[PDB]
RNA sequence: AAACCGGGCACUACGGUGAGACGUGAAAACACCCGAUCCCAUUCCGACCUCGAUAUGUGGAAUCGUCUUGCGCCAUAUGUACUGAGAUUGUUCGGGAGACAUGGUCCAAGCCCGGUGA
């Protein structure tokens, strides 16, 4: 029903079976979770820092002992967040970094400047350094992660 | 001795649109959203009045979406990459294959007999080149064949030599039109239409093509 | 600078109420004991303030008229994915919820099993195809493909592309990027 | 940490030899009453049985576990065991299927020690 | 998901550069859902070299 | 019916606990693969647990096997240290490590439920 996971199951799984050496269909990498953590120097006190995290994630964060804030996204909320960030990715050339099994992205204020739904209420996200977004994949190899991200990052330009 | 293996190519167009979901799945998704709305925080109207104060009338341009049913679908126009949007399309040409049962033309996939290449990969890109002219709007997947078919003589036909046919897979990238040559005719057909055109290889192609 | 009235608005948003106040039964008994003693918590005070000006229906919750997926005029029936006769009718209750959840579980389980079985047959056939090759031709075809996916291949969605849209956007972008901007 | 091995509860004054142990799988439910001195199965009731796996539709859920508990309680009362002592494994709490089995046995009429 | 703890949601529509429609969820900050169109606002910036600057003047 | 296989309990370091390689899902069993509507889980999250669903897919994680092995554990030296009694200023009679060295990872095994055999 939904475009992102439907596209994964219908296109990328067959091609990732065919491109690499796999002994089983359960050895194909997938998509586990998205972890969002704000950038280090911030206020802990203002309501802007809490609201600018609650709005793009869609769920309440956790604030541990006040020195750490975190949100973890799994399932259809993770899919909605990913299909938003991949659509807004097509308006610029934001850098990402591929680790051994995960993708690191830097959620700056210049991202929410280009987000069309966050053009309004922009004074929430003003005076915020940004966030760090982690995309965890069930990948054995950094090249599997790179192939999976290159599959997921699609546009109609070029 | 046993030689003259052929490389064939499966040329595909993927789905443009999402197929129709199951009504039970759609009903549960709608119900789940409406039921979970009851237990969630409701933002104040003064907070939504920031966007209500940004209510304006531009040069209004209304968005009308393209229909999922195409004129090619309703006119049964083959050789078109605009019909059958929610299914996949496959390229079939018309001419003489390597099989020499007769001189008459028959539907088949593009192919080439291997002579001196390092890879059947490299054989298959040349086989597709000889059909569509050029290799700019295509994407070949895998260095390994997705399926094979070994043809041996039988009691009705002892003349053709034993040979293998290896299928590789290629996908349309962005083009909606191609210049198809080295054939009499061509078509863009689905999995079910491919099975209707091929009564004798239906068992093999049902497992080879995933619906 | 940063308006304290604006921060007073944002704290209201962060402490925004809910249409129905759900209580765990270990907390409902604490609430009943508090009501016996005569103590009113602030959240219960806000709830009774809600219920003396309305309730769940006053914040756009209805059990008889579910809110459809998508915006106005662009639902699945309006796009034509579904007809109006093949939609399952329900209400926002638990009794419809159990039946819808069980049917969804059965349908999704069967679809997942069919996809996995098809992929398994394809993988077994590919493994059989690699072993009927000559030696050097086999060592060539055991090499993994690590070329990245094309960025120009599309992604499936609810609507086919408009024919006179993409080239129009490209023409507007190049008309804007024409000439040089003054410094 | 290394998890130390589990011991049976300590003997204080009386023996209490009948121990109720429960087990749940993806398809069936099982419950056993073990005689501690002989290390034998005094009584058993499971939805895998030949006389039980066709007389009920669903063999895996809370209702099935409650039916199994009722059957086991009546079997204990006709085999003359008036009381049993419940043993709970490493992940079982008084919730769901465990709760259904225990409450069904207690309503059948076995005292719990 | 706990109850009484998360923000409410809303449905909004995205239109890609090719006119493709897509439905997503979003935290409810508007009265009604809207449709947002995406353009080609890539905004790629280039600077001329010194030999290019020299040839722009002295030729 | 008497054997074999699967699950639960019971026995146990020669029966423990890690690592590597090769296999196995019997018409059955176990687990995973799917979902989060009610119960439950999360100081955010179906990650863990829980509750539902699976005419047949997979043994990728766990679970079962076979061997190689590392720590342990068991058995046994030879010799020395040390030591009880006794003064030829300990010339006698007893006990006997640690660390080395050598081998093994046995044998036997009960109750219930299900399947194949029948
Ligand atoms: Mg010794």
């Amino acid at each position: 029903m939904f475009p992102l996971n439907f596209h994964y199951e219908d296109v990328l799984r067959q091609d990732l079976l065919l491109k690499l050496n796999y002994a089983n269909v359960m050895e194909v990498p997938g998509l586990c979770e998205i972890r969002v953590v704000p950038k280090a120097p911030y206020n802990f006190i203002i309501k802007n820092g809490k609201l600018a995290m609650e709005i793009p994630c869609g769920q309440k964060f956790i604030q541990t002992q006040d020195l750490a804030r975190q949100s973890t996204l799994r399932g259809h909320g993770m899919s909605n967040f990913l299909v938003r960030i991949l659509t807004v990715m097509s308006l610029l050339d934001f850098p990402v970094e591929i680790r051994k099994n995960s993708i690191q992205f830097s959620m700056e204020t210049e991202f929410c400047e280009f987000s069309p739904e966050l053009e309004d209420h922009f004074e929430i996200f003003e005076h915020i350094r940004g966030f760090n977004v982690t995309i965890i994949t069930s990948a054995n190899t950094q090249d599997e992660t790179l192939l999976l991200w290159s599959g997921f990052l699609q546009k109609d330009e070029g | 001795s046993s030689d003259k293996i052929v490389a064939s190519v499966l040329f595909e167009r993927l789905r443009v649109v999402i197929p129709k979901p199951d009504p039970a799945v759609y009903a549960f998704q709608e119900f789940k959203f409406n039921w979970q709305q009851q237990f969630r925080r409701r933002y104040p109207d003064e907070f939504l009045d920031i966007a209500k104060n940004r209510a304006k009338g531009e040069y209004q341009m209304d968005y009308v979406p393209a229909p999922r049913i195409t004129e090619a679908d309703k006119n049964n126009d083959r050789k078109s990459l605009y019909r059958a949007l929610d299914k996949k399309l496959y390229l079939l040409i018309f001419g003489k294959p390597f099989g020499a049962t007769s001189d008459k033309p028959v539907w088949h996939f593009p192919e080439k007999v291997y002579d001196s290449e390092p890879t059947l990969r490299k054989c298959a890109e040349s086989a597709l080149k000889s059909v569509v002219g050029d290799l700019t709007h295509t994407y070949f997947v895998g260095n390994a064949p997705m399926a094979h078919m070994a043809i041996q003589p039988t009691e009705e036909m002892p003349d053709l030599p034993s040979y293998k046919r290896f299928f590789f897979k290629c996908s349309v990238v962005a083009a909606s039109k191609y210049d198809i040559s080295n054939c009499e005719d061509f078509v863009w057909v689905t999995k079910d239409e491919l099975l209707e055109f091929f009564p004798e290889q239906a068992e093999f192609f049902n497992k080879m093509i995933i619906s | 600078r940063i308006s304290d009235e604006k921060q007073k608005l944002y704290e209201q948003c962060l402490n925004a109420p809910c249409p129905v106040r759900s209580l765990t039964p270990k907390e409902a008994e604490r609430e009943a004991q508090r009501e016996k003693l005569g103590l009113i918590s602030k959240d219960k005070q806000r709830d009774m303030e809600i219920q003396k000006k309305g309730g769940a229906a006053a914040m756009g919750i209805n059990t008889d008229e579910p809110m459809r997926i998508g915006t106005a005029g662009l639902d699945y029936v309006s796009l034509g994915i579904f007809s109006a006769d093949e939609l399952v009718k329900y209400k926002v209750t638990a009794e419809d919820g159990e039946r819808l959840a069980k049917e969804n579980s059965k349908v999704l389980m069967r679809e997942h099993r069919e996809r996995r079985a098809a992929e398994t047959v394809l993988l077994n056939m590919k493994k059989a195809a690699i072993e009927a090759l000559p030696e050097k031709l086999k060592m060539a075809a055991l090499e993994p493909d690590l070329t990245p996916f094309p960025a120009n291949r599309g992604m499936a969605t609810l609507t086919p592309p408009i024919e006179g849209y993409l080239e129009k956007v490209m023409d507007a972008a190049k008309k804007s990027s024409s000439k040089e901007k003054l410094r | 940490v290394i998890p130390p091995a589990v011991r049976p509860p300590r003997l204080f004054d009386y023996l209490k030899p009948y121990v109720l142990k429960m087990h749940f799988t993806n398809k069936f439910v099982h419950a056993q009453v073990i005689h501690s001195p002989t290390a034998t199965v005094a009584c058993a009731a499971s939805s895998q049985e030949k006389a039980l796996r066709e007389t009920m539709g669903v063999t895996r859920d809370v209702a099935a576990a409650s039916k199994i508990g009722k059957i086991l309680g009546e079997r204990l009362l006709m085999k003359d065991i008036p009381a049993v002592a419940i043993h709970m494994k490493k992940e079982q709490r008084y919730h769901g299927k465990v709760k259904a089995v225990i409450d069904s046995v207690r309503e059948a009429g076995v005292k719990l020690l | 998901m706990k109850k009484g703890v998360h923000p409410q949601m809303q449905w909004i529509s995205y239109v890609t550069q090719s006119g493709r429609l897509m439905h997503v969820m979003m935290t409810r900050i508007h009265h009604v859902g809207k449709v947002y169109h995406f353009g080609a606002k890539r905004q790629l910036a280039q600077s001329i070299g010194q030999i290019a600057k020299f040839k722009r003047r002295f030729n």
